[PDB]
């Protein structure tokens, strides 16, 4: 899975991250 | 104190896509 | 606006109304 | 203005919708 990609990042690229992981995590 | 400091770490060493799923 | 609306949130919640604020503007 | 410090106020004190709409 996917969710062991590991990443480093900041601000707005963190946000848009953290959107696009609840973003794919939903039925 | 949990997210904030999870942000923290993410942007100066690195985080799994999964420690950040656990907030959704 | 409904921008200067101030809220209190940690985690799980924060991180809901940051994506409901992109969502909106 | 570290995304963790903000989310740190956001917690902790209180910030404004305006304040998070600038990391989108």
């Amino acid at each position: 899975s996917w969710m062991e990609e590991v990443i480093k990042l900041c601000g707005r690229e963190l946000v848009r991250a953290q959107i696009a992981i609840c973003g794919m995590s939903t039925w | 104190q949990l997210y904030s400091a999870l942000a923290n770490k993410c942007c100066h060493v690195g985080c799994t896509k999964r420690s950040l799923a656990r907030f959704c």
